[PDB]
């Protein structure tokens, strides 16, 4: 508190900026737990007040339902609001959100299997597609391979094609079996 | 020979992304011709029989042709979409899984929630050798091993990258010549990466765009076999036309709407069923002749069929469909009834839809009005207002067109990486830097070479 | 030409009164709002002509002696045997009448495609009957607005 | 009518400071001034936490500005709220 009041105070001393990362660690852990407002303050002048944020407080405002408060009350007090009593709503609404986090934290005491066939499946499929690769099987192709020309180019890429389109195919159909299966 | 095939293979690739769009829309009016032409379809006659009746005599011939020349552009635009569109999305997944790596570390400080598909597929890529394959950064692989080296370990680090650090060292030192050349079939299939394949067929069978070009695929192969299936084709005006694509997205702006309100108009005729299975049960006899009696409420499950499929589609409502209420004991109550049917059901909840759907057209608007004067009131780099520029004549455009112009921006970005980072200049290697750690201050925010050389210029 | 023409046959004189749209500056207000989004209106009959056929479709695939509108059982109409008359019946009488074609069309009671029959109705009603015209009078009041 | 009123709640709380009422362009005017503002500043979060630490902490150990805070809370007097003035405001050409 000290150090970040010091910092925030002076923004431009550059012995105040190496001792605070000097002194980075301690900040950075006990950010979370400060907080930082502006009053107007006695003097007629605005200033900073620096306080303690506890874990529970902030877990509790954290809550979604606490949210859903927050929500509901902004849209009340923009909506049916008004400046005379908009921060007197404010207040009021911190009141009542301070006990309900208050009795929450007292009351409080302290896919896959599709996954893995769509996987499997994803990976299966696959290697059969390369399983004639493995083999070596495109030695049948080779000889008529060896005469170059347009067509038979065309036809032999038009094939290769083709039995890619065929073990999508296969991939779909056991894709439609595994989920018939886990309906039955 | 090998480096003519492959070049001709390369040209008509590219042929076909070239005309990847020209053809879907060919396809589109292929699908037309063929419904047109099974406009004319008929019954011939148990015996059941199917004839179209052809004034010319050709219509068979022709429509054959049709739907082989659908079935060839179907596998046109399937070769078209793996040349033109899969490698944006590859490029795109590689690129987050890349950044994902090194900003966030989801393989070393993180793992994923086991929930993500997504993730659990792109484990597989990082092993494979074949990485920034689209994405231009190759330099990933060290950054992530300068990042996180020492806390996790050289050599984790380096069994999860699939790196030889160990070769890495042998490459330094004395390496033996070897021989090597790519006419060899086996040096070929060395040079392919089987895994890195694996997930590209994965990542595409993913993607959804390739899915309904598959179901494309599927519905004009079982068109051939049954020529009715070619009706599904007219289902692409939605992606074809953009023009609908807005009437249609009307409807789906509010589709989780639409459709709760569709099941609570099924709720509340429950509930009026309930009542009537309750009360008004011979009020329901549906039979025309005395003699026979068919009560449509004597079952549960047959009461509330009956009151969706008659009532709900009535303009009356369920009274003008059942009997008679007079000289009865339940009289006022059944009156009651059927007012209360007609004005939440019938109208109420039909003004709701109504309603949802006109909501949704006006909501469409107004982002699009939205969009358009935030566009001409805000730079879009800069945030500065347009009034400051316009002071100068014409000091918006210039300031929008000229000085931040996001094309320049982009143009840029382009200079950047096609540049070799050896020739980059002092600002080029800045710019560099804060683009390779993803630090976006050099972007101007707020303020503008006018405002800071203001009484210097003016 | 049709002054001229009305002299010859009287009630080509009719076509005259088609002048208030211009005549009229208030008439042509509400004139433009439905021509501000009539490409709109356009494609908006174009989809439900469009989804009536895969309706009618549907129905030439599996619903055809359900379309049986003989008022007496010796002689028996069918309007579903061929598809260009099957999509004719469907526009002029599914697309006009307030129910649907379910209200048009024969009763599905004790039959094999009873489930199949009611939810084709019923979708048919959803969508073309209530969703497109929603669309249609949506599409002329955000013209308005 | 209620879409009307959740985008003007909307546009309302993205531009305009909630206990400040100051403008979004005047903290705008230096990178991410409205954010930093709203949420390190002037956080309503804050405010709500600060109300509950002087209600949690003992009475006795009240700093200056705690006490201060306390009284005009426990009268009921909201003027130690920033209305239109901020820190940036008051110390803006030492700051700036
Ligand atoms: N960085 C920017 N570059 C261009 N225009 C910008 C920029 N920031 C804001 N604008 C606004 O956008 C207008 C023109 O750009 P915009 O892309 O919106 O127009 P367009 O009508 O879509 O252009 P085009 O003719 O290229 O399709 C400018 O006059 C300005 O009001
Ligand atoms: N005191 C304030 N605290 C926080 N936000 C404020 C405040 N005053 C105005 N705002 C506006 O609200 C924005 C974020 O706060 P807000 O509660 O409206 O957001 P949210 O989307 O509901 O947040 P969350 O993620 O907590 O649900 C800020 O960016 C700012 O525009
Ligand atoms: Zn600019
Ligand atoms: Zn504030």
């Amino acid at each position: 508190v000290l150090l970040t009041n010091l910092s925030e105070h002076m923004p431009n001393d550059t012995r105040l900026q190496t001792f605070l990362e000097l002194a980075e660690s301690v900040l950075n852990y006990f950010q979370p737990f400060l907080g930082r407002i502006e009053i107007m303050g006695s003097a007629k002048r605005i200033e900073r007040v620096y306080f303690e944020i506890s874990e529970s407080s902030r877990t509790q405002w954290e809550k979604p339902q606490v949210k859903e408060s927050k929500r509901q009350f902004i849209f009340d007090v923009v909506n049916e609001g008004g400046e005379k009593e908009k921060m007197e709503l404010f207040v009021n609404f911190c009141e009542d959100t301070i006990f309900e986090m208050q009795l929450a934290a007292q009351i409080s005491e302290s896919s896959i299997l599709t996954v893995r066939s769509a996987l499997f499946a994803l990976r299966y499929n696959i290697l059969t597609l390369m399983r004639m690769l493995s083999l070596k099987s495109l030695k049948k192709q080779m000889k008529k391979v060896k005469k170059m020309t347009v067509k038979d180019m065309v036809t032999a890429f038009f094939s290769s094609y083709w039995s890619i389109f065929m073990t999508l195919l296969h991939f779909v159909a056991s894709v439609f079996r595994g989920f018939f299966r886990i309906i039955c | 020979f090998w480096k003519k095939i492959i070049a001709y293979q390369q040209k008509l690739l590219n042929y076909f992304a070239r005309n990847f769009y020209n053809m879907r829309m060919l396809a589109l009016f292929v699908a037309f011709a063929i419904n047109f032409i099974l406009l004319f379809y008929k019954v011939s006659t148990i015996a059941v029989h199917y004839v179209l009746e052809e004034s010319s005599g050709y219509m068979e011939p022709t429509l054959r042709i049709l739907a082989i020349l659908h079935t060839v552009i179907s596998f046109f635009c399937i070769i078209g979409y793996y040349c033109l569109k899969v490698p944006l999305v590859i490029f795109k997944r590689e690129k987050e899984v890349a950044r994902k790596l090194e900003f966030d570390g989801l393989y070393i400080t993180e793992q994923p929630s086991e929930d993500d598909i997504k993730g659990q597929w792109d484990r597989l890529v990082i092993n494979t050798q074949s990485f920034p394959n689209n994405y231009w950064d190759k330099f990933v692989k060290r950054k992530v091993m300068d990042k996180y080296g020492e806390f996790y370990g050289r050599d984790r680090i380096s069994e999860l990258l699939g790196m030889d650090k160990a070769a890495l060292d042998f490459s330094d030192a004395r390496e033996k010549k070897k021989p090597k050349k790519d006419s060899s079939l086996s040096a070929v299939l060395n040079s392919i990466d089987v895994k890195y394949q694996m997930w590209k067929l994965g990542v595409v069978f993913t993607d959804n765009s390739f899915l309904y070009l598959a179901w494309y695929m599927t519905m004009s192969v079982l068109g051939h076999y049954n020529n009715f299936f070619f009706a599904a084709h007219l289902l692409d005006i939605a992606m074809g036309f953009k023009t609908l694509r807005t009437i249609l997205s009307s409807v789906t702006h509010n589709g989780k709407q639409l459709v709760l309100t569709v099941g609570l108009l099924a709720v509340v005729v429950y509930l009026y069923t309930v009542v009537a299975f309750n009360f008004f049960r011979k009020f329901y006899n549906k039979s025309e002749d005395g003699d026979t009696p068919d009560m449509k409420c004597d079952d549960m499950l047959t009461c509330y069929m009956f009151h969706m499929y008659v009532g709900v589609r009535a303009g009356g409502g369920i009274g003008d469909e059942i009997e008679d209420p007079a000289g009865d004991e339940y009289e006022i109550y059944r009156i009651i009834f059927d007012i209360t049917f007609f004005f939440f059901v019938i109208v109420i909840l039909l003004a709701i839809i109504q309603g949802l759907i006109i909501d949704a057209f006006g909501e469409l608007r107004d982002q699009q009005e939205q969009v358009k004067e935030d566009m001409e009131t805000k730079c879009f780099i800069c945030g500065i207002g347009n009034d400051y520029f316009d002071t100068v004549p014409h000091g918006f455009e210039t300031h929008t067109l000229q000085e931040h112009n996001l094309a320049n921006y982009l143009f840029f970005l382009m200079y950047l990486i096609n540049k070799d980072e050896t020739e980059h200049t002092g600002q080029e290697s800045y710019v560099w830097k804060m683009y390779q750690e993803r630090c976006w201050e050099f972007f101007p925010a707020g303020d503008c070479f006018r405002k800071q050389y203001e009484d210097q210029l003016n």
